[PDB]
């Protein structure tokens, strides 16, 4: 009965590439949010801040170049982009306005916020009217203009930035839902994924909320493991900062993490959490930043110590 | 509310990434305390209809579908109620049930007329082409030995819709909807028996492969072609695609395809009495197959092969072939294999 | 055209939708430097290039890449891909305030919309016109008025066809809660002209339809809105009673400067009632607000609004103290506007035994 | 002068919440690219991504009717039988959802046919050890079908043209190897057989720019969850590369650095000693 080339000819009378495509529809959720204030908004806004700010960075950046003479440029360029450079500045501060929620019990701190974003208005005013009007322009007071307006614009960004994330700490710190804990330290571990210095920088603001102290709460007292994972992975993206390192370590953070990687060297309580506490201490290690013998001599013995298990 | 929109977004979120168990959690404890508002709990259900079908769990799937779709009525939002239309229609598809699938993107099919959405219109045309194909590709499977009335009919219907979906897609412009309209066509066409309209369909979904340049899609169109060609006694033309086909597939890097192509070639030439040149091509089949750890087309390779060898007439070589065919059908079990072993090795 | 630009607009979709658009714009602008041919796929990057820059304030390359994105379909006779590019433009040009080339740009949108058939995007296009036309007219109603009206009344006004005509369409059509921003944007629309009735009836239908949706932040909205229309109206009864909604929605949604702005409202409100008793409360809790916040303005108002409720209702005493902290702060503030001339003219009308 | 309640209403003038009047319609570059071309490299990884997570539920299923003809949950025997026919009922909606997606697998049913003719036929230890058999069978082609498709990956990697998509590539493997898991899902061994390890110590050797190297090496760190990519790892002399990149020279460092000692200490965690070591470096 059977044959080979009959059967082949026999399943191949079915076959046939088909064109696989998903025409599955999506409803969002933003969506039905956009047409005050939750964590979710406050993530987003600070992300909108710093992306923004950077781009407004390298404008100051750029007109700093300019007007020291360390990058070649015409004179009309120059002052054009001084004035692009007004311009953008403009816009930015128009961002920084209407933020009074969250100075909450911050009366200090929103002082000093009015108080320069005033500055920035009065002096990219006057800036303005220096490069509009005026025959024989001043370059000397041009620079010291935009360094001066980059100063109080860093300081109003600095403010700010640290009321933001204060919201998001306090958030995790008071936490009653188990599900948005770890989706809140999710987003301290997504906030700070790439750690700037300049305009954007978020480090201060989550060293001076003590967000350090808090994830180490978090590890100390929850009772799941993934939870405790989450806490030190978003611990970890914090100690890129120096200050913050200091905060861990005066909490007894690196003895509590050398504790999460042994108890005796029991089995239970891992065992992502051990990758991650791992994860935590070679961050930590890193810096290293120019001092210490032992921290140097043991670092050494240990990297060659692997060497011969490996080889 | 609140905590129902954050926890709804969190859920949004995960299932853009991927996660979609953690963001049904996420969801369900959403709707744990939540809304009021009543978008976002339509929302909330949809996401979870697509998070579900997302994890193969096509019952909550089309459940929390419908909740959306009756969500979606009481709202009077006709272009929502287009879209859970759509997917509880796939789901539905997807679950067997191509009947209450067929309604649903027919409701799809009339709100997208009635709102002027032409291309809500032109995916409603090929939801219903697609629910129909796959309903007679099952109705074939239900019963192997013949396609019968409700298979042709089915399919019939299938062509019917895919060729008005080509209709619109050609009337906007869609180069690449056209392109995989058209493949559809030639498979649907393929399998109705009208070969020389596959044939003309994929060669259409060929031209549009080179013109986006997608080699993987030209080595479809191309495999299609062959087969087409293959059942229509052009053993010629068979050859010539197929040959196109194993090269787009060697040029990708595709292994299996590799293979698969390779036996085809080697059939074709059996077919074409060419008995010498298609020994070469099951060779490099078997090959490819023995290199994948194929034990599957290692078998069935031994018995091309031996056969080959059989029709040359070095029967030497081919109670070699058929000795290793009978112990890999042994191997993996197959009580058709030893039995077409055990006849070729005597007879 | 090629695996690489479409990878490359894949991951810079990607980071655009996830968040950082600064790297997503690297991933586009790579991606047109690669193989572009297919020209769907291209003005896709283009128009996504357009929204990433328009997220990251830089509106003058979103205007450019919007308006190549723009000629990309043009040319590709993609009528619908022209009219959502047309929309885009329009958009961003409204906001860097080009009305009459966004209004251009949203007319176009319009007429190819109608054209095409497609009512739903006739009725974004309708809507979008009354929002440029809208900003238009608070624009110049704000710095750029002239005898007599007279552009922002024309402004105004083309601003309610557009939103009429949306609103209809969409009556037509069936979508309520379309229906509720329409409703919202005439009624805010009609409270700029001067037909404040008009506007309390549109209001109004916002807050039913709101209702419906059970969306709060729309109820309290239109509560507000009605609450100022009513205000304007004389009617301060009715005006109590939104405000009032408007304070419970604001507490229950968590809002505190539009609950301190509620309260200030209410005493405001009750103070053109007669009723200082009441009024003196509400405002105790705009100024509770205020000081927790440090809204060294709304705590001006506050001492201000106090001190005349309070002199209104016999207690001249405390009426000085806060009319002192009404000067304090004006001195503060650098206010001489009035605050100062107007704080130091109500403390020495006060004293009485100086 | 002026009066406080005509000062509010004078300011009330231009107040007023409006709807939203910034729309903004977006053109979506993932709809036009998945229907205008045959991508293979996201695309996989969102398909091992799903596969992975619906494995997790056929596992879970598959444990579920162990215990069920365990005598654990058991309560009755019919019971069984149509708890087996749910479990047969989900593999091949598996499968189909697999042929759907476009991935053949060369499948000899055997283990199935067995329990099938155990099933069909009808001791609950001769049922047992045929579903044991199947969960085995299937978890073998599982980890077939994944070694499949990671190798589009590694060599989507090891054939990167561009440094954007390298980068990205590079951390898809990163994101997948994001938490690794001991059933069904698990993708360790499928980057075992096809060297991802090996080409990742190949692109932190020989790249050129300091923060792709440090990306490689974070994947790298992802990876040694797994003893087998450990050996491979040292095999390559891996090592002594990221010795290398601490033991002087400077013209790396920063984030390098710190994926480095952090991929150190991923191998390391062997066993736990000189992280004390470092916590009496900590505490002067």
């Amino acid at each position: 009965h059977p044959e080979p080339v009959a059967s082949w000819m026999s399943e191949q009378r079915w076959a046939g590439e088909p064109e696989v495509m998903c025409t599955l529809q999506h409803k969002s959720i933003a969506q039905e949010a956009y047409k005050t204030i939750t964590t979710s908004a406050v993530c987003k806004l600070v992300r909108q801040l710093q992306q923004q700010a950077l781009s407004l960075q390298v404008h100051f950046e750029r007109s700093e170049r300019v007007l020291s003479g360390l990058q070649a440029s015409s004179l009309p360029e120059a002052l054009a982009g001084a004035t692009q450079l007004l311009s953008h500045l403009d816009d930015f501060t128009a961002t920084l306005e209407r933020r009074g929620v969250f100075f909450n019990d911050a009366k200090i701190e929103r002082r000093r916020y009015e108080q320069h974003l005033e500055q920035i208005r009065t002096v990219s005013k006057d800036t303005r009217y220096s490069l509009e009007r005026q025959h024989y322009i001043n370059l000397e007071s041009l620079l010291d203009d935009v360094q001066l307006l980059k100063r109080h614009t860093l300081i109003t960004l600095r403010l700010i930035f640290e009321r933001l994330v204060r919201v998001l700490v306090i958030s995790i710190e008071q936490s009653q839902c188990d599900l948005l804990l770890r989706a809140n330290i999710n987003m301290v571990a997504t906030l700070m994924n790439i750690d700037y210095d300049g305009f954007r920088s978020l480090s201060d603001a989550f060293v001076q909320n003590e967000a350090v102290r808090t994830l180490l709460v978090v590890v100390l007292d929850h009772k799941q493991s993934s939870v405790r994972a989450l806490a030190l992975r978003a611990l970890a993206t914090l100690c890129c900062a120096p200050q913050a390192i200091n905060q861990l370590g005066s909490c007894g953070g690196i003895e509590i993490v050398r504790d999460i990687l042994q108890v005796e060297s029991a089995g239970e309580r891992g065992a992502i959490e051990r990758r991650e506490a791992v994860s935590l201490l070679a961050q930590i290690t890193a810096a290293w930043h120019g001092s210490e013998h032992r921290v140097p001599g043991l670092r050494d013995c240990a990297e060659s110590l692997v060497a011969g298990l490996a080889a | 509310s609140s905590m129902c929109l954050e926890l709804a977004l969190e859920g949004e979120r995960l299932c853009k990434a991927g996660d979609c168990r953690a963001g049904v959690a996420f969801f369900q404890a959403a709707i744990q305390a939540g809304t009021e508002d009543l978008r976002t709990l339509s929302a909330i259900y949809s996401q979870l209809g697509n998070a579900y079908f997302y994890l193969g769990d096509y019952n909550k799937a089309m459940q929390y579908h419908k909740h959306d779709l009756t969500l979606a009525k009481s709202m009077n939002d006709r272009l929502g109620e287009a879209k859970s239309s759509g997917n509880l229609g796939n789901t539905l598809k997807v679950m067997g049930r191509f009947d209450e699938a067929a309604i649903c993107c027919e409701r799809h099919l009339t709100l997208a007329r009635q709102l002027g959405d032409r291309l809500s219109e032109g995916r409603a045309l090929y939801n219903l082409g697609n629910v129909y194909h796959a309903k007679g590709k099952h109705l074939g499977q239900r019963n192997p030995g013949k396609f019968g009335d409700d298979v042709k009919e089915a399919l019939t219907r299938a062509v019917e819709f895919y060729q008005e979906n080509l209709k619109l897609m050609r009337d906007l412009g869609d180069r690449g909807a056209q392109g995989r309209a058209c493949g559809n066509l030639g498979n649907t066409y393929y399998l109705l028996g009208d070969f020389q309209a596959a044939i003309e369909h994929h060669q259409e979904r060929l031209r549009i492969a080179r013109e986006f340049g997608d080699r993987a899609a030209e080595r479809r169109a191309n495999s299609n072609l062959g087969n087409s060609h293959i059942f229509l006694g052009q053993f010629e033309d068979a050859a010539e695609h197929y040959k196109r086909t194993l090269a787009l597939a060697v040029e990708l890097g595709e292994r299996e395809v590799e293979a698969q192509s390779c036996y085809s070639l080697g059939n074709t030439y059996t077919l074409l009495h060419e008995f010498n040149t298609a020994i070469e091509y099951h060779n490099r089949h078997l090959a490819i197959a023995q290199e994948l750890g194929d034990r599957i087309g290692e078998a069935r390779a031994c018995w091309s092969l031996g056969n080959a060898h059989s029709a040359i007439g070095g029967h030497e070589r081919a109670l070699k072939y058929a000795e290793q065919h009978l112990q890999l059908a042994k191997e993996l079990h197959d009580p058709v294999g030893e039995s077409t072993a055990r006849v070729n090795i005597s007879d």
